């Protein structure tokens, strides 16, 4: 009949598709390519701008630009791109027919979701939406009502405690850490090594190499004795030139600021503390049904070894007694698109969309009553 | 998987595993014994659903007859 | 943001 | 250097 | 403190 389309901005990746089936059947990174370069060819069909993996493939040529930055949509024009071209080319569906669900990080401006709904009703005239937090679908796709979720995407880090489907505002953390200023510290500490990745495609570049090769270490002291005493430790990886380049104690020292975000040069403590600083604003007769679920998600929780780690320093800082679990499935990374698939197939959900009707009665500032 | 002609190793994997695809790249992953449980149950049913409109569908082929139906 | 970072 | 720039 | 509040 109608099936609500489901689309979770993020940072990086777009990925979006139809409410009730399993995966998202687009997905592809929320970059805008402009051209640089004079064109030289008469008649070649030259285009304004390009979107997604057309970005991608042209590159060379192209400065891309990111319009979301830490979960704050900071270019209004290039998002409404990213939003056509998800909606007409990747699923080639028309708006009119369905409603949307939109995922968003907690704690982030309201300005923010004003202008997404604004959008989405006067230009898309999507006939109802809703605007979902992304630490909460995670539950939904792990089969939980309860559980401290931390999750990481590109940009925002946040912790979000949830007890038997309530949440606790007080004691959402949120951090700015997450996943590009790794790639922003990756390109610094490759220069040492005498390589050099300046541009926004080399930056590309450096998102691959940390992709592939990074990996947290256990203990971060004993592998760099080991990878100075050693090149057992040291991997080589292939430029799209064919040059070969050769990546030492870089490989675990990248993910290790997330530990230590004094590296990159925050002032504030790592995931494992804010999460155990999260669980300390919990009221103590639920503290131990959060120790006993902890649930990662979004990309930046794949680099092999962070759950272990994790949990390592978790049960380092936690009371002897308790079990300390952390939840990892292989699939984390689609976690919050999978969570808002299930919530938005829900037949009591039905009832939480805004409307049009709602939205032209009372503007776009409904959406702080009627959504979270 | 004597009586049924398939591999022991395919299905003692797959009775235990669940595979999900994106379309670029698929991730195989565990599922609870509540959830091997409902989907063994849920083979149990859906082969027997098909079994029966087999054995229907051969009796149609045995009561049908040639002529064009008018009306019934 | 519009003031602590930059966003 | 040894990738990006030509020293 | 220590128990109930973190200090
Ligand atoms: N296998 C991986 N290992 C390490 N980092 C990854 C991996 N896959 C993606 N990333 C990083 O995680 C970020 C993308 O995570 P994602 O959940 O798609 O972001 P968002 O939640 O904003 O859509 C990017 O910075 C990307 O470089
Ligand atoms: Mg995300």
């Amino acid at each position: 009949e109608t099936t609500a389309l489901v689309c979770d901005n993020g940072s990086g990746l777009v990925k979006a598709g139809f409410a009730g089936d399993d995966a998202p059947r687009a997905v592809f990174p929320s970059i805008v390519g402009r051209p640089r370069h004079q064109g030289v060819m008469v008649g070649m069909g030259q285009k304004d701008s390009y979107v997604g993996d057309e970005a991608q493939s042209k590159r060379g040529i192209l400065t891309l630009k990111y319009p979301i930055e830490h979960g704050i949509i900071t270019n209004w024009d290039d998002m409404e791109k990213i939003w056509h071209h998800t909606f007409y080319n990747e699923l080639r569906v028309a708006p009119e027919e369905h409603p949307t669900l939109l995922t968003e990080a907690p704690l982030n401006p309201k300005a923010n979701r004003e202008k997404m709904t604004q959008i989405m009703f006067e230009t898309f005239n999507v006939p109802a939406m809703y605007v979902a937090i992304q630490a909460v679908l995670s539950l939904y796709a792990s089969g939980r009502t309860t559980g401290i979720v931390l999750d990481s995407g590109d940009g925002v880090t946040h912790n979000v405690p949830i007890y038997e489907g309530y949440a606790l505002p007080h004691a959402i953390m949120r951090l700015d850490l997450a996943g590009r200023d790794l790639t922003d510290y990756l390109m610094k500490i490759l220069t040492e090594r005498g390589y050099s990745f300046v541009t926004t495609a080399e930056r590309e570049i450096v998102r691959d190499i940390k992709e592939k090769l990074c990996y947290v270490a256990l203990d971060f002291e004993n592998e760099m004795a080991t990878a100075a005493s050693s090149s057992s430790l040291e991997k080589s990886y292939e430029l799209p030139d064919g040059q070969v380049i050769t990546i030492g104690n870089e490989r675990f020292r990248c993910p290790e600021t997330l530990f230590q975000p004094s590296f990159i040069g925050m002032e504030s403590a790592g995931i494992h503390e804010t999460t155990y600083n999260s669980i300390m604003k919990c009221d103590i007769d639920i503290r131990k049904d959060l120790y006993a679920n902890n649930v990662m998600s979004g990309g930046t929780t794949m680099y092999p070894g962070i759950a272990d780690r994790m949990q390592k320093e978790i049960t380092a800082l936690a009371p002897s007694t308790m079990k300390i679990k952390i939840i990892a499935p292989p699939e984390r990374k689609y976690s919050v698109w999978i969570g808002g698939s299930i919530l938005a197939s829900l037949s009591t959900f039905q009832q939480m969309w805004i409307t049009k009707q709602e939205y032209d009665e009372a503007g776009p500032s409904i959406v702080h009553r009627k959504c979270f | 998987c004597d009586l049924m002609g398939v591999d022991y190793e395919e299905m003692a994997h797959w009775l235990c595993h669940r595979k999900l695809a994106t379309a670029t790249e698929t991730y195989i992953k565990p599922i609870s014994k509540l959830h091997a449980i409902n989907a063994r149950d849920a083979l149990a049913k859906h082969i027997y659903a098909n079994l029966f409109n087999w054995i229907v569908d051969h009796v149609n082929k045995a009561l049908h007859s040639t002529v064009k139906q008018h009306s019934f | 943001w519009x003031a602590x970072c930059p966003a």
